[PDB]
């Protein structure tokens, strides 16, 4: 399956610029064989945790080549897991091989090839490592929890994202989990004998904060301590959630790279090798 | 001394208060100098962190 | 790895610059040589040479 | 894309052991046609987390056929259409047809390739069903943690059934399992105490809610529409001037979770990798038993 998106007709002076977009993604709603470019379309930058959480919701799809009437794209993830395309980095960060990508919105605005004759603009998402990805959805509703280079927040889908993390966050406390919350001195004093166990512990750990400020008393013995066992279970679900807290607030990663000849890290703005997963 | 444009510049950070010990002063009242000093002394560390 | 064979294509631009001189030339010798005041003296065709 | 390995010539009797893992996984570092032994190796005593980060950064490869000059690889990321392959069932119990394999490293007690000619080792990562390899990962951490309290340190139910059979979850000392594991306990287990702190701490009360009537109508309310019972998260107290000794500044603390917690989540496999479509076989394909299987 080959998207088409078709072209009104365009001035010389933005079609030229349209042309050097030759492997940046869009975000399609339906995957009917045709579609017009006014559908595939985002409003200039805003509120860059809804626009993350509206790429949930609709498919990507990469464009391949640029005719003066017609458009190519291609479907990302319906099918197939090993259409190897290729695709143009446009985050800051230079993405390496071996590692998968994951989109995001754009920061700061300033990306958008404004199309004036045709009335309307196009925000390309960047395109980041997982690592960093993972790490500014962090930062990004860390901020958004604090209020009850930087845009500030809209106070009317902030909640939302609130709500998904304290959901996540409250249906990890099991009475079970009160057994292992009852070691925490054991863990500390045991974080002391040796260097990596102390060195798994975080500097503002606001556990360690904890340890040496409130004693807890021996765990209530739960309703038949004899024909199961809680701290399994709750361990249990507390892999089967974080195995899955990180793509519920940003994006699954989306494509791994693969290089064969190319040098291995490939720079910014500069187009590398890909394949879907 | 051209100082307007330096300060009218670095004033970019928020703000952050370290200590306030060293660059307060204050209007004393009546009843000085027995026990006025011993109303200082007694929240010296509060101004102190 | 190993590495494809790579091109590159690249235009350059010209630089345009001129030249000038001058000659300005006399009246006198403006009217005498085109004659218009020549009078028919044998002392006049010596100042046209 | 099938890979070949220079192998460095090693003896007679060993170069039958190397034939024996005929079905096996490697884990190659870039996708060249051609690689050294020497590169796909890893000290077959090490930390377990570390492994399992780093199966990553890496491309999973099959070993075909092997002869003694090399061995040819077929790695299982990039791929066209998807072909089938032959797999060598690894783990501690067996796979039924119509599953999904995840790849995770020699958690319990370990086996090694023990190469004495060229001097190096080999791991190769098990080979489990999915919902088995996340109960069992939770099992052993279970385990350690249990023995950390200095409580009971046996209750005879560390036993994981598969097909009839019973299986017993070797004692857990034998070759390092209270040293190559610590690791992994230890990392667990801070996250999700953390978690549970910053949560309790953001919401003071919520443990002083009703036993029943209470808490359910809490959970009940949040994962229903905006009400929220206003700022169910209390405003925290005001930090220190943040060179106080003492400072403590929640949201932060917040995010540095978010961050460690997406990450321990991604460093754990969970997400398949091939799945078996045996076909003209018995169904139920024991351990060390070769079968086919399509990547996914």
């Amino acid at each position: 399956m080959e998207v088409d998106i078709a072209l009104p007709t365009l001035s010389p002076g933005d079609l030229s610029a349209l042309q050097r977009c030759e492997g940046r993604v869009v975000f399609l709603e339906t995957l009917r064989r045709h579609a017009t470019l006014r559908e595939v379309a985002l409003p200039c930058g805003g509120d860059v945790l809804a626009a993350m959480a509206a790429y949930r919701r609709r498919f990507a799809a990469v464009i391949t080549r640029v005719t003066p009437h017609r458009m190519l794209a291609t479907p990302l993830g319906v099918g197939g897991r090993g259409q190897s395309l290729v695709l143009q980095n446009t985050g800051p960060f230079d993405l390496t091989n071996g590692d998968h990508v994951c989109l995001v919105p754009p920061l700061l605005g300033d990306e958008c090839l404004r199309l004036t004759s045709a009335n309307l603009e196009l925000r390309f998402p960047m395109t980041l490592p997982l690592a960093q990805a993972r790490e500014l959805t962090a930062r990004v509703v860390a901020r958004a929890a604090e209020t009850l280079q930087l845009p500030p927040p809209h106070r009317d889908n902030a909640e939302a994202a609130t709500r998904s993390l304290v959901l996540n966050m409250i249906f990890l406390l099991n009475e079970g989990a009160v057994i292992l919350l009852s070691l925490i001195p054991n863990l500390l004093t045991l974080g002391a004998q040796d260097g990596y166990a102390n060195a798994v512990i975080q500097l503002g750990s606001a556990t360690r904060e904890l340890g040496q400020l409130v004693r807890q008393p021996p765990p209530p013995l739960p309703q038949d301590h004899a024909r199961r066992f809680c701290v399994f279970e709750a361990l249990e679900a507390w892999i089967a959630s974080a195995s899955r807290l990180g793509d519920t607030l940003g994006t699954r990663p989306v494509a791994r790279v693969c290089i064969f000849d190319g040098p291995p890290t490939v720079p910014p703005g500069e187009k590398a090798a890909v394949v879907e997963v | 001394l051209d100082v307007d444009a330096t300060l009218a510049a670095l004033r970019q950070e928020p703000a952050e208060v370290q200590c306030a010990f060293g660059a307060y002063v204050a209007d004393a009242r009546p009843d000085a100098l027995v026990g006025l000093m011993q109303r200082f002394l007694e929240e010296w560390p509060g101004m102190m962190p | 790895p190993a590495d494809q064979p790579v091109h590159n294509y690249m235009i350059k631009r010209l630089d345009r610059r001129s030249l000038n001189a001058a000659f300005s030339i006399a009246v006198e010798a403006l009217g005498l040589i085109s004659g218009e005041n020549l009078d028919g003296t044998h002392i006049s065709s010596a100042m046209r040479l």
